[PDB]
């Protein structure tokens, strides 16, 4: 789980910082693309 | 020494003004308190 936000680029999210500051406690999703 | 934020995981007292980044000093932490009133507040022992 990880907070992309501006002023900042990217940082990991834990669950008392995101209960406080309204984000979700998401992570991100990567596949890899053929061509 | 002048006391308006702490911070909540270093808890370092801050001292922010208006637009002035709401990161702390040391720990670059987002999480932020208020201060807490010099004005004595007064309770009833019941
Ligand atoms: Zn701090």
């Amino acid at each position: 789980p990880m907070v992309n936000e501006s002023d900042g680029v990217t940082h990991a999210l834990y669950p008392q910082e995101a209960r406080l500051r309204n984000l979700t406690y998401s992570s991100g999703l990567f596949v890899d693309v053929k061509k | 020494a002048t006391l308006k934020y702490i911070c909540a995981e270093c808890s370092s007292k801050l001292s922010l003004s208006r637009t002035d980044a709401v990161r702390c000093k040391d720990c670059g932490h987002r999480i932020l308190l208020k201060a807490r009133t010099k004005r004595l507040v007064q309770f009833e022992a019941r």
